[PDB]
Protein backbone atom coordinates (compact mmCIF):
# COMPACT_ATOMS: atom_id res chain seq x y z
CA UNK A 1 0.00 0.00 0.00
CA UNK A 2 1.27 3.11 -0.85
CA UNK A 3 0.90 6.45 0.92
CA UNK A 4 1.43 10.27 0.83
CA UNK A 5 2.28 13.51 2.55
CA UNK A 6 0.68 16.83 1.42
CA UNK A 7 0.89 20.55 2.97
CA UNK A 8 -1.06 23.39 2.13
CA UNK A 9 0.22 26.89 2.57
CA UNK A 10 -2.57 29.88 1.80
CA UNK A 11 -2.07 33.73 2.39
CA UNK A 12 -4.67 35.74 2.25
CA UNK A 13 -3.65 39.99 2.02
CA UNK A 14 -6.79 42.54 2.26
CA UNK A 15 -7.43 46.11 3.49
CA UNK A 16 -5.89 47.01 7.05
CA UNK A 17 -4.36 44.10 8.17
CA UNK A 18 -1.12 44.49 6.28
CA UNK A 19 0.64 41.22 7.06
CA UNK A 20 -1.61 38.15 4.99
CA UNK A 21 -3.46 35.61 6.88
CA UNK A 22 -1.12 32.61 6.77
CA UNK A 23 -2.21 29.40 7.34
CA UNK A 24 -0.32 26.31 6.44
CA UNK A 25 -1.81 22.85 7.51
CA UNK A 26 -0.27 19.58 6.67
CA UNK A 27 -2.09 15.92 5.90
CA UNK A 28 -0.31 12.72 6.21
CA UNK A 29 -2.13 9.94 4.54
CA UNK A 30 -5.32 11.83 4.32
CA UNK A 31 -5.23 12.86 7.73
CA UNK A 32 -4.87 16.54 9.02
CA UNK A 33 -1.36 16.57 11.79
CA UNK A 34 -0.01 20.00 11.74
CA UNK A 35 -1.30 23.45 11.75
CA UNK A 36 -0.04 26.78 12.09
CA UNK A 37 -2.62 30.42 11.98
CA UNK A 38 -1.11 33.61 12.06
CA UNK A 39 -3.83 34.64 13.33
CA UNK A 40 -3.51 32.76 16.70
CA UNK A 41 -2.18 34.78 19.87
CA UNK A 42 0.88 32.92 19.41
CA UNK A 43 2.09 31.14 16.02
CA UNK A 44 3.38 27.79 15.77
CA UNK A 45 2.92 24.65 14.98
CA UNK A 46 1.13 22.61 16.56
CA UNK A 47 -0.04 18.91 16.59
CA UNK A 48 -3.43 18.03 15.32
CA UNK A 49 -3.02 14.28 16.66
CA UNK A 50 -1.77 12.02 19.27
CA UNK A 51 0.90 10.36 17.71
CA UNK A 52 2.74 13.93 17.07
CA UNK A 53 3.30 14.56 20.98
CA UNK A 54 6.50 12.29 20.63
CA UNK A 55 8.10 14.90 18.98
CA UNK A 56 11.09 16.80 20.79
CA UNK A 57 10.62 20.99 21.50
CA UNK A 58 13.57 20.82 18.72
CA UNK A 59 11.57 19.83 16.24
CA UNK A 60 8.34 21.81 16.76
CA UNK A 61 11.14 24.82 17.28
CA UNK A 62 12.58 25.26 13.44
CA UNK A 63 9.96 23.93 12.04
CA UNK A 64 8.31 26.83 13.46
CA UNK A 65 10.76 29.43 12.43
CA UNK A 66 10.14 27.89 8.46
CA UNK A 67 6.57 29.23 8.62
CA UNK A 68 7.47 32.26 10.14
CA UNK A 69 9.75 32.28 7.11
CA UNK A 70 6.79 31.13 4.61
CA UNK A 71 4.66 34.40 5.75
CA UNK A 72 7.38 36.51 4.71
CA UNK A 73 7.94 34.83 1.48
CA UNK A 74 3.64 34.91 1.36
CA UNK A 75 3.86 38.97 1.84
CA UNK A 76 7.02 39.72 -0.43
CA UNK A 77 5.38 38.09 -3.64
CA UNK A 78 1.73 38.37 -2.48
CA UNK A 79 3.24 41.85 -3.56
CA UNK A 80 4.91 41.06 -7.11
CA UNK A 81 1.86 38.77 -8.06
CA UNK A 82 -0.37 42.01 -7.63
CA UNK A 83 2.24 43.68 -10.03
CA UNK A 84 2.38 41.01 -12.79
CA UNK A 85 -0.90 41.28 -12.96
CA UNK A 86 -1.59 45.21 -12.58
CA UNK A 87 -4.40 45.38 -9.91
CA UNK A 88 -4.67 47.60 -7.13
CA UNK A 89 -3.16 47.88 -4.03
CA UNK A 90 -6.39 47.51 -2.01
CA UNK A 91 -8.07 44.59 -3.16
CA UNK A 92 -7.48 41.67 -1.57
CA UNK A 93 -6.14 38.66 -3.25
CA UNK A 94 -4.91 35.44 -2.36
CA UNK A 95 -1.74 33.24 -2.76
CA UNK A 96 -1.11 29.08 -2.33
CA UNK A 97 1.47 26.82 -2.55
CA UNK A 98 0.97 22.97 -2.11
CA UNK A 99 3.63 20.40 -2.22
CA UNK A 100 4.55 16.88 -1.09
CA UNK A 101 5.53 13.73 -1.78
CA UNK A 102 3.46 10.09 -2.36
CA UNK A 103 5.83 7.22 -2.03
CA UNK A 104 5.27 3.96 -3.57
CA UNK A 105 4.63 0.76 -1.93
CA UNK A 106 8.09 0.22 -1.38
CA UNK A 107 8.87 3.33 -0.04
CA UNK A 108 10.86 5.17 -2.29
CA UNK A 109 9.16 8.09 -4.01
CA UNK A 110 6.53 7.38 -6.49
CA UNK A 111 5.46 11.50 -6.98
CA UNK A 112 6.48 14.82 -6.05
CA UNK A 113 4.65 17.98 -5.67
CA UNK A 114 5.45 21.36 -5.95
CA UNK A 115 2.30 23.97 -7.75
CA UNK A 116 1.19 27.69 -6.77
CA UNK A 117 -1.94 29.13 -7.67
CA UNK A 118 -3.34 32.80 -7.27
CA UNK A 119 -6.41 33.60 -6.48
CA UNK A 120 -8.34 29.83 -7.27
CA UNK A 121 -6.92 29.80 -10.57
CA UNK A 122 -3.50 28.05 -11.09
CA UNK A 123 -0.40 29.45 -12.05
CA UNK A 124 2.76 27.50 -11.73
CA UNK A 125 3.27 23.80 -11.00
CA UNK A 126 6.23 21.19 -11.12
CA UNK A 127 5.57 18.28 -14.02
CA UNK A 128 5.43 14.42 -12.34
CA UNK A 129 8.96 14.51 -13.86
CA UNK A 130 10.16 17.00 -11.20
CA UNK A 131 12.28 18.77 -14.15
CA UNK A 132 9.62 20.95 -16.37
CA UNK A 133 6.94 23.43 -15.21
CA UNK A 134 3.63 24.66 -16.75
CA UNK A 135 2.76 28.03 -16.27
CA UNK A 136 -0.96 29.13 -16.79
CA UNK A 137 -0.68 32.37 -18.14
CA UNK A 138 1.78 35.39 -18.83
CA UNK A 139 3.10 35.92 -15.62
CA UNK A 140 3.28 32.24 -14.69
CA UNK A 141 5.20 32.40 -17.92
CA UNK A 142 7.51 34.82 -16.25
CA UNK A 143 8.47 33.39 -13.45
CA UNK A 144 8.74 29.98 -15.00
CA UNK A 145 11.28 31.38 -17.18
CA UNK A 146 13.32 32.51 -14.72
CA UNK A 147 12.67 29.29 -12.60
CA UNK A 148 13.76 27.21 -15.56
CA UNK A 149 17.17 28.93 -15.62
CA UNK A 150 17.86 29.19 -12.35
CA UNK A 151 17.38 25.24 -12.08
CA UNK A 152 14.59 25.38 -9.52
CA UNK A 153 12.86 22.27 -10.41
CA UNK A 154 16.49 20.62 -9.20
CA UNK A 155 16.34 22.87 -5.81
CA UNK A 156 12.62 21.62 -5.67
CA UNK A 157 13.81 17.90 -6.43
CA UNK A 158 16.41 17.69 -3.38
CA UNK A 159 13.18 17.69 -0.80
CA UNK A 160 10.62 15.89 -1.90
CA UNK A 161 13.45 13.16 -3.65
CA UNK A 162 14.78 12.22 -0.47
CA UNK A 163 14.50 14.70 2.42
CA UNK A 164 10.47 14.77 2.80
CA UNK A 165 10.03 11.10 1.89
CA UNK A 166 13.05 10.23 4.71
CA UNK A 167 10.73 12.25 6.34
CA UNK A 168 7.10 10.73 5.77
CA UNK A 169 8.80 7.35 7.02
CA UNK A 170 9.62 8.92 9.89
CA UNK A 171 6.15 9.68 10.54
CA UNK A 172 4.77 6.61 9.45
CA UNK A 173 6.91 5.07 12.03
CA UNK A 174 4.95 6.88 14.66
CA UNK A 175 1.46 5.30 14.07
CA UNK B 1 10.28 17.56 7.94
CA UNK B 2 9.31 20.98 5.88
CA UNK B 3 10.73 21.96 1.69
CA UNK B 4 12.94 24.74 2.09
CA UNK B 5 12.21 28.41 0.87
CA UNK B 6 11.06 28.67 -2.37
CA UNK B 7 12.20 30.57 -5.55
CA UNK B 8 11.21 34.20 -6.00
CA UNK B 9 8.46 34.60 -7.91
CA UNK C 1 26.79 41.20 -10.14
CA UNK C 2 24.65 44.21 -10.49
CA UNK C 3 24.68 44.72 -6.65
CA UNK C 4 26.78 48.10 -5.63
CA UNK C 5 27.66 49.19 -1.96
CA UNK C 6 29.12 52.69 -1.64
CA UNK C 7 31.25 54.21 -0.13
CA UNK C 8 33.70 51.18 -1.86
CA UNK C 9 35.79 52.37 1.58
CA UNK C 10 34.77 53.99 5.11
CA UNK C 11 36.13 55.42 7.99
CA UNK C 12 34.74 55.03 11.35
CA UNK C 13 35.58 56.64 14.80
CA UNK C 14 35.01 54.50 17.57
CA UNK C 15 31.21 55.13 19.07
CA UNK C 16 30.42 56.98 15.73
CA UNK C 17 26.78 55.43 13.79
CA UNK C 18 27.84 54.34 10.77
CA UNK C 19 25.55 53.27 8.27
CA UNK C 20 26.43 51.01 4.97
CA UNK C 21 24.05 50.84 2.39
CA UNK C 22 23.40 48.36 -0.89
CA UNK C 23 21.88 48.79 -3.81
CA UNK C 24 20.61 46.31 -6.60
CA UNK C 25 19.16 45.53 -9.96
CA UNK C 26 18.74 41.79 -9.78
CA UNK C 27 15.05 42.19 -8.78
CA UNK C 28 16.10 40.08 -6.09
CA UNK C 29 13.41 39.41 -2.88
CA UNK C 30 16.32 38.24 -0.63
CA UNK C 31 19.30 40.47 0.46
CA UNK C 32 22.21 39.66 3.39
CA UNK C 33 24.94 41.37 4.90
CA UNK C 34 27.68 39.16 5.46
CA UNK C 35 30.97 40.66 7.16
CA UNK C 36 34.55 39.42 6.37
CA UNK C 37 37.67 40.08 9.03
CA UNK C 38 40.62 38.81 7.91
CA UNK C 39 39.74 37.65 3.96
CA UNK C 40 38.59 34.42 5.38
CA UNK C 41 34.94 33.10 6.34
CA UNK C 42 32.25 35.74 5.81
CA UNK C 43 29.70 35.51 8.32
CA UNK C 44 25.62 36.41 7.89
CA UNK C 45 24.90 39.87 10.18
CA UNK C 46 21.33 40.52 8.92
CA UNK C 47 19.34 40.27 5.80
CA UNK C 48 15.88 40.41 4.52
CA UNK C 49 13.08 38.45 2.89
CA UNK C 50 11.78 41.38 1.06
CA UNK C 51 10.77 45.07 0.78
CA UNK C 52 10.31 45.26 4.91
CA UNK C 53 12.01 42.43 6.55
CA UNK C 54 14.24 42.37 8.76
CA UNK C 55 16.23 38.97 9.92
CA UNK C 56 18.64 39.31 12.38
CA UNK C 57 22.17 36.50 10.99
CA UNK C 58 24.40 34.90 12.93
CA UNK C 59 26.28 37.57 14.73
CA UNK C 60 23.47 40.99 14.26
CA UNK C 61 24.79 42.61 18.13
CA UNK C 62 25.55 46.20 18.15
CA UNK C 63 24.07 45.80 14.00
CA UNK C 64 21.01 47.15 12.94
CA UNK C 65 19.23 47.17 9.48
CA UNK C 66 16.47 48.48 7.16
CA UNK C 67 14.59 47.42 3.68
CA UNK C 68 13.16 50.51 3.17
CA UNK C 69 12.56 49.14 -0.68
CA UNK C 70 13.44 46.54 -3.33
CA UNK C 71 17.26 47.07 -4.35
CA UNK C 72 17.96 49.15 -1.17
CA UNK C 73 19.28 47.54 2.23
CA UNK C 74 21.14 49.36 5.01
CA UNK C 75 23.02 47.82 7.02
CA UNK C 76 23.42 50.26 10.63
CA UNK C 77 26.47 49.80 13.34
CA UNK C 78 25.40 51.22 16.47
CA UNK C 79 28.59 52.26 17.92
CA UNK C 80 31.80 51.87 15.77
CA UNK C 81 34.73 49.63 18.18
CA UNK C 82 37.82 48.17 16.55
CA UNK C 83 36.49 44.74 16.89
CA UNK C 84 33.40 45.67 14.38
CA UNK C 85 35.72 46.42 11.49
CA UNK C 86 36.32 44.60 7.87
CA UNK C 87 35.36 44.09 4.89
CA UNK C 88 31.69 43.66 4.61
CA UNK C 89 29.52 42.49 1.71
CA UNK C 90 25.88 43.06 0.55
CA UNK C 91 24.84 40.38 -1.48
CA UNK C 92 21.06 39.13 -3.02
CA UNK C 93 19.23 36.30 -4.36
CA UNK C 94 16.46 34.69 -5.90
CA UNK C 95 16.33 31.58 -3.24
CA UNK C 96 19.12 29.25 -4.15
CA UNK C 97 22.35 31.11 -5.69
CA UNK C 98 24.13 34.62 -3.94
CA UNK C 99 25.22 37.45 -5.73
CA UNK C 100 27.40 39.37 -3.49
CA UNK C 101 28.58 43.21 -4.21
CA UNK C 102 32.47 44.81 -4.18
CA UNK C 103 32.14 44.99 -0.53
CA UNK C 104 33.02 47.55 1.92
CA UNK C 105 36.42 47.90 3.36
CA UNK C 106 35.16 49.82 6.58
CA UNK C 107 37.72 50.51 9.34
CA UNK C 108 37.94 52.30 12.62
CA UNK C 109 39.80 54.72 14.14
CA UNK C 110 40.16 55.21 18.19
CA UNK D 1 28.48 23.00 9.46
CA UNK D 2 31.09 23.21 6.46
CA UNK D 3 34.81 22.49 7.06
CA UNK D 4 37.34 22.94 4.53
CA UNK D 5 40.72 20.62 5.77
CA UNK D 6 43.11 22.91 4.01
CA UNK D 7 43.52 26.63 4.36
CA UNK D 8 46.87 26.75 2.80
CA UNK D 9 46.94 24.87 -0.74
CA UNK D 10 49.73 25.74 -3.82
CA UNK D 11 50.30 23.84 -6.86
CA UNK D 12 52.76 24.45 -9.78
CA UNK D 13 51.57 26.02 -12.72
CA UNK D 14 49.97 23.44 -15.09
CA UNK D 15 49.11 20.53 -12.27
CA UNK D 16 45.97 19.22 -10.94
CA UNK D 17 44.03 20.84 -8.23
CA UNK D 18 41.85 19.45 -5.84
CA UNK D 19 39.88 21.48 -2.80
CA UNK D 20 38.07 19.08 -0.10
CA UNK D 21 35.01 19.73 2.18
CA UNK D 22 32.82 18.24 4.11
CA UNK D 23 29.35 19.05 5.38
CA UNK D 24 27.88 17.95 9.01
CA UNK D 25 24.35 17.97 8.16
CA UNK D 26 21.32 15.33 9.45
CA UNK D 27 20.67 15.33 5.62
CA UNK D 28 20.83 16.31 1.85
CA UNK D 29 21.66 20.24 1.83
CA UNK D 30 22.20 22.95 -0.90
CA UNK D 31 26.12 22.94 -1.91
CA UNK D 32 27.94 25.74 -3.57
CA UNK D 33 31.47 26.40 -4.19
CA UNK D 34 32.57 30.27 -4.36
CA UNK D 35 35.89 31.82 -5.52
CA UNK D 36 37.04 34.94 -4.09
CA UNK D 37 39.72 36.93 -6.40
CA UNK D 38 41.36 39.26 -3.91
CA UNK D 39 39.82 42.57 -3.44
CA UNK D 40 36.53 41.53 -5.18
CA UNK D 41 33.83 40.00 -3.83
CA UNK D 42 33.07 35.58 -3.75
CA UNK D 43 31.91 34.63 -7.28
CA UNK D 44 29.54 31.39 -7.78
CA UNK D 45 31.89 28.93 -9.06
CA UNK D 46 29.49 25.73 -9.15
CA UNK D 47 26.58 24.80 -7.69
CA UNK D 48 25.14 21.21 -6.72
CA UNK D 49 20.81 21.21 -6.18
CA UNK D 50 19.92 17.37 -7.14
CA UNK D 51 21.07 14.70 -9.80
CA UNK D 52 24.32 14.27 -11.23
CA UNK D 53 26.47 14.21 -8.10
CA UNK D 54 29.26 15.42 -10.59
CA UNK D 55 28.53 19.23 -11.45
CA UNK D 56 30.54 21.57 -13.92
CA UNK D 57 31.62 24.93 -13.57
CA UNK D 58 33.14 27.90 -15.46
CA UNK D 59 36.52 27.61 -16.36
CA UNK D 60 37.17 24.03 -16.69
CA UNK D 61 35.84 23.15 -12.17
CA UNK D 62 33.97 20.61 -11.57
CA UNK D 63 33.13 19.17 -8.03
CA UNK D 64 31.45 16.16 -7.01
CA UNK D 65 29.15 14.71 -3.97
CA UNK D 66 28.81 12.03 -2.02
CA UNK D 67 25.93 11.60 0.38
CA UNK D 68 28.48 8.43 1.52
CA UNK D 69 31.47 10.36 2.79
CA UNK D 70 29.38 13.54 3.39
CA UNK D 71 31.62 15.44 0.66
CA UNK D 72 31.73 17.88 -1.95
CA UNK D 73 35.06 18.17 -3.38
CA UNK D 74 36.60 20.45 -5.80
CA UNK D 75 38.80 20.22 -8.78
CA UNK D 76 40.35 21.49 -11.67
CA UNK D 77 42.19 19.96 -14.57
CA UNK D 78 45.22 21.66 -15.28
CA UNK D 79 45.30 25.06 -13.05
CA UNK D 80 46.98 27.83 -14.60
CA UNK D 81 48.54 31.26 -13.18
CA UNK D 82 45.25 32.91 -13.14
CA UNK D 83 43.59 30.23 -11.17
CA UNK D 84 45.16 31.68 -7.63
CA UNK D 85 42.76 33.12 -4.64
CA UNK D 86 40.31 31.83 -1.94
CA UNK D 87 38.06 29.38 -2.58
CA UNK D 88 35.11 28.98 -0.33
CA UNK D 89 32.73 25.67 0.38
CA UNK D 90 29.10 27.00 1.25
CA UNK D 91 25.92 24.87 2.36
CA UNK D 92 22.47 26.03 2.87
CA UNK D 93 19.41 23.88 4.28
CA UNK D 94 18.28 26.64 6.65
CA UNK D 95 16.22 30.30 4.36
CA UNK D 96 18.60 31.46 1.26
CA UNK D 97 21.83 31.36 3.67
CA UNK D 98 24.56 30.75 2.70
CA UNK D 99 27.29 29.38 5.25
CA UNK D 100 30.51 29.44 4.07
CA UNK D 101 33.92 27.62 5.32
CA UNK D 102 37.23 28.94 6.53
CA UNK D 103 37.99 28.44 3.01
CA UNK D 104 41.42 27.72 0.86
CA UNK D 105 44.02 30.45 -0.42
CA UNK D 106 45.10 28.38 -3.35
CA UNK D 107 48.52 29.11 -5.20
CA UNK D 108 50.56 28.32 -8.14
CA UNK D 109 54.00 29.13 -9.33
Amino acid sequence: GPHSMRYYETATSRRGLGEPRYTSVGYVDDKEFVRFDSDAENPRYEPQVPWMEQEGPEYWERITQVAKGQEQWFRVNLRTLLGYYNQSAGGTHTLQRMYGCDVGSDGRLLRGYEQFAYDGCDYIALNEDLRTWTAADMAAQITRRKWEQAGAAEYYRAYLEGECVEWLHRYLKNG
Amino acid sequence: QLSPFPFDL
Amino acid sequence: AAVTQSPRNKVAVTGEKVTLSCNQTNNHNNMYWYRQDTGHELRLIYYSYGAGSTEKGDIPDGYKASRPSQENFSLTLESATPSQTSVYFCASGGGGTLYFGAGTRLSVLS
Amino acid sequence: SVTQPDARVTVSEGASLQLRCKYSYSATPYLFWYVQYPRQGPQLLLKYYSGDPVVQGVNGFEAEFSKSNSSFHLRKASVHRSDSAVYFCAVSLERPYLTFGSGTKVIVL
